[PDB]
């Protein structure tokens, strides 16, 4: 108990200095400005899928693009006997995915289904990847002390 | 790298099951460590915590800090404060004797006396954020002005119909004449944009009339072309000229209206063709190119939205569907191509949302097509009669700019209603104004008023601000923020401030 | 850029009929706000371009160099390729001795014999032989250019 | 730069910059740590530790004439002797840096 109780004292001992990180310096960061989160997934819809007839897509299936990214899908669905359905699909990786207009290749494999190809029509979200970790920040605020530290003219 | 641990019942020890004493023990340390040790920092942590800090104390301290007087802030509504408590009904009007005020905060009447006390936390909070920006600023104003949309409106958009919040427009002006304007006229057909420069439409025929006026052209030869006539239905403008085309099964053909060529070089291609309901749900269209280069569309004519559209070449752009009423819609089509070799474009009738323009037909589908037009643009126009030739207008011309009046080519039928956008007088109508009502034969108007803004604030060393009412920003601190001695404002030696 | 640094009581037009020509009358037209806010408008200036005459006379010495080389030379030291010498920025005059040292530290071990220099609006015709002289004082809002065949070399 | 090891508590005494130097190095929680101790008397305690910025922070402490450590990137006591080094600048050398930091 003494350990501990001390050795977590001695963890915040000095914390306005902007050295320090996790939390408190993302609150001392935002007094000025900053943004934190920043990460989302590459989340798409209007899928398209050619496949047999009257079959279920089971969820979170595997789908890969050319240069080896790997998506997985979101929702089940059935499949009309024409042979078009819209999904819906998601990264592995919190981060902020490039997807190439290609028609894609399968990892996952259910039956009787295949050509997990783009669409031009889907919905495009770009999503942060933990754009900002530790260190950006103070890249930040020594830029910002900069733009302040310059008068009118030379600031010119 | 390696874990660290830190946990008070390690201690315990399988020797320790059946012991409900000494565990006791160890446990209920465990409790008070977690309870004062750790628990605490968390709470003071999301305390000092400035975005949402709720602790008085909390407040005291960063104002010690910043060094303000703080006489001018209600410090607590709390429990503590003089004449609150659970019964508290004790030497005060009751009902007894007088009808005593209702409307009012919690404890005694005389808290929170003066005009200038403020009683709610949440502007104290913004208050303080405000002075770290004064004590952090150097002068530039935009700066300011983006920290102050991102503490007030917590970076969001603002909308000018209240007439938001801004720092000022400084000796420099808002605006002088009129810029980038537009027309805006609402009608039977809703919203549609009008272009100052004069548009072209190669549609050779607004209407089909045989299948010899629109050929059909099939790949397969496996069976009949698909035929068309002109039928009588209620068409939105207020006649009947409405085609038929069926697509009988076991054909796999498309009619394409004869237009010129090349429509461009390598600029936008914005196909247009009116949505009229039919038998089937969906309609198919495709703007051909350079073999192969093809870029083609699918809507839902049902529900209103696009499924099927490909790339060829790099040539789409976008293609999005508007709401008509009675059963009607209206489809555009945007296409960018590096090239310029456009040779023709097919439409034809499909079965389901999915299907290509050249996929084979189970059985007979029934659709109606009316008014086809195509122009070198980004935006839809209204709908203009063709016949042989491209037919070409300009409707509007600016006669006076700094008048602030237009002349149109031709007088507006009656019950015509048009809005406007741009920059005039000094003000913003980025939503649309009404300004023209047309009665029949008039062709001579003038704009109306938009959200207005006191565009030159003349005098140097001059600077004032501006508010809105949808904030509910209270009027305490407006009172309060317009003296000196407590200097919370941004400001620069030589000026002088004003709240409003 | 310039909109980016304000003070808040100071406006910034400028103009006498005979400074810096500015670009617009009344206004340069900014743009509005990057995010939440309306128009605003500010004035800037540009020097008056104008055209310098110099004349130079030279004894080849022992070696023998095209006169292309010293003029290409000159003209783009007038830009400045080299540290410490900015070159004829706004407001800066121009004087033969420094175009002397720059030739000279360009190519030593060669002789000069008379350098003189003369500079009128630009536009003008070519001055007479009388207009030159050994330095040009030049005005705070000009600006000068040079030329590779406006100067003329003489190989004594 | 500064010889170490892989221990996660270690103390180190060199004489560089005409001055005499003592460091301790030791993991707490989950970052590194570091005391700095200059010619028999103490100068800083419990300093954190972490990738590009001096150790000594407040103004009257790194020199007058005197230098200062900076670490490449944040340490951890598994890695040193293999990627990750301690560096040690005279007062010129560190006032460029400074400057730069700007």
């Amino acid at each position: 108990a003494r350990s501990s109780v001390m050795r977590n004292e001695a963890r915040i001992a000095n914390t306005i200095n902007p050295n320090v990180s996790f939390g408190t310096f993302l609150d001392a960061i935002c007094a000025l400005m900053g943004i934190e989160r920043g990460s989302d997934l590459s989340t798409f819809g209007y899928g398209v899928q050619v496949t047999g007839r009257s079959q279920t897509r089971i969820s979170t299936g595997s789908r890969v693009q050319t240069p080896a990214g790997a998506i997985f899908t979101v929702m089940s669905d059935v499949t009309i006997p024409a042979g078009g359905v819209a999904t819906i699909d998601i990264k592995s990786q919190e981060y902020g995915n490039i997807p190439l207009p290609v028609g894609n290749l399968i990892i996952i494999d259910g039956t009787i289904g295949w050509s997990g190809a783009k669409v031009i029509a889907s919905t495009r979200v770009d999503p942060g990847s933990r754009q900002m970790s530790d260190a950006e920040l103070k890249n930040a605020r020594v830029n910002r002390l900069a733009i302040q530290g310059r008068n009118s003219t030379m600031a010119i | 790298l390696p874990a660290y641990n830190s946990d008070i019942q390690q201690a315990l020890k399988w020797l320790h099951n059946q012991a409900p004493g000494i565990t006791g023990l160890i446990q209920r340390k465990a409790q008070w460590y977690d309870r004062f040790s750790r628990q605490f920092w968390a709470n003071w942590e999301r305390d000092v915590f400035h975005l949402k800090t709720a602790n008085p104390f909390g407040l005291m301290v960063w104002c010690i800090i910043l060094g303000t007087p703080s006489k001018g802030f209600g410090l607590y509504p709390k429990n503590s404060s003089w004449a609150f408590g659970r019964l508290r009904q004790n030497f005060i009007y009751s009902g007894t004797q007088v009808p005593p005020p209702a409307d009012a905060s919690p404890g005694g009447n005389f808290y929170g006396g003066g005009n200038a006390e403020i009683l709610n936390l949440d502007e104290i909070r913004k208050v303080l954020q405000l002075r770290y920006v004064a004590l952090i600023s150097n002068g530039s104003i935009a700066y300011i002005n983006r920290m102050l949309r991102y503490i007030f409106n917590d970076d969001e958009p603002w909308d000018e119909a209240t007439g938001l919040y801004f720092y000022l427009m400084d000796s420099t002006g808002e605006n002088g004449p009129v810029e980038n304007l537009a027309v805006y006229r609402k009608d039977w057909e809703g919203m549609v944009l009008l272009s100052s420069s004069p548009r072209t439409n190669h549609v050779l025929t607004s209407t089909p009339a045989s299948d010899a006026d629109w050929p059909g052209v099939d790949p397969a030869a496996s069976g009949i072309p698909v035929t068309v006539e002109t039928a009588s239905a209620t068409a939105p403008d207020g006649s009947a000229t409405v085609c038929k085309l069926t697509k009988p099964a076991g054909s796999t053909a498309y009619v394409s209206a004869p237009i010129d060529g090349p429509l461009g070089s390598g600029s936008t291609v914005t196909f247009s063709f009116f949505a009229k309901a039919g038998s089937t749900r969906f309609i198919a269209i495709q703007s051909a190119a350079d073999f192969p280069s093809r870029a083609d569309a699918v809507f839902d004519l049902d529900s209103g939205n696009v499924i099927s559209d490909q790339m060829l070449d790099s040539s789409v752009v976008s293609a999005r569907m508007i709401r008509l009423e009675n059963g009607w819609w209206r489809c555009v089509l945007t296409t960018k191509t590096v090239s310029s070799s456009f040779r023709a474009a097919y439409v034809a009738p499909a079965e389901t949302n999915f299907s290509w323009i050249d996929s084979n037909s189970s059985a007979a589908i029934d659709v109606l097509i009316w008014g086809a037009q195509i122009e070198l643009g980004d935006t839809p126009t209204g709908y203009l009669k063709t016949t042989g030739a491209p037919v070409t207008i300009t409707d509007y011309v600016l006669q006076n700019a700094q008048t602030g009046t237009v002349k149109f080519t031709q007088p507006l039928p009656t019950g015509v209603e048009a809005y406007w956008t741009g920059d005039w007088k000094g003000g913003t109508a980025a939503e649309p104004a009404r300004f023209a009502v047309g009665n029949g034969t008039q062709d001579t108007f003038t704009l109306s008023d938009p959200a207005y803004i006191g565009l030159p604030t003349s005098g140097a060393f001059k600077l004032e601000y501006r508010v809105g009412p949808a904030l509910n920003l209270s009027p305490q601190l407006i009172n309060l923020m317009n003296d000196r001695a407590v200097g919370i404002m941004p400001t620069c030696a030589g000026c002088d401030v004003k709240v409003i | 850029a310039l909109w980016a640094a304000h003070n808040g009581g100071t406006p910034w037009d400028y103009g006498a009929t005979n400074n810096g020509v500015p670009v617009d009358g009344p206004n340069g037209v900014p743009v509005r706000d990057p995010a939440s806010g309306r128009k605003y408008v500010v004035k800037w200036t540009t020097p008056i371009m104008y055209d310098g005459y110099v004349n130079v006379t030279v004894q080849q010495g022992s070696s023998s160099v095209a006169p292309e080389a010293i003029q290409n030379a000159v003209v783009n030291y007038a830009q400045g390729k080299v540290e410490g010498e900015e070159g004829l920025v706004v407001g800066a005059s121009l004087s033969a001795f420094e175009v002397a040292g720059a030739i000279a530290r360009e190519i030593p071990g060669i002789y000069i014999k008379l350098c003189q220099v003369a500079c009128v609006a630009a536009g003008s015709p070519a001055p007479a032989p009388g207009d030159f002289t050994s330095e040009y004082v030049m005005s705070a809002f000009g600006q000068a250019t040079i030329s590779v065949g406006n100067v003329r070399v003489t190989f004594v | 730069k500064i010889p170490l090891t892989a221990v996660p508590n270690q103390a180190i005494s060199f004489n560089a910059g005409s001055s005499y130097w003592k460091i301790r190095l030791y993991q707490n929680m989950d970052m590194m740590n570091a005391d700095i101790s200059r010619d028999g008397v103490i100068v800083c305690h419990g300093v954190r530790c972490f990738g590009g910025i001096p150790l000594l922070q407040y103004s009257h402490q790194y020199r007058p004439d005197y230098g200062n450590f900076v670490f490449d990137r944040d340490a951890d006591w598994t890695l040193f002797g293999d990627g990750i080094n301690l560096f040690y600048l005279d007062g010129a050398e560190f006032a460029e840096y400074q400057a730069l930091a700007t």
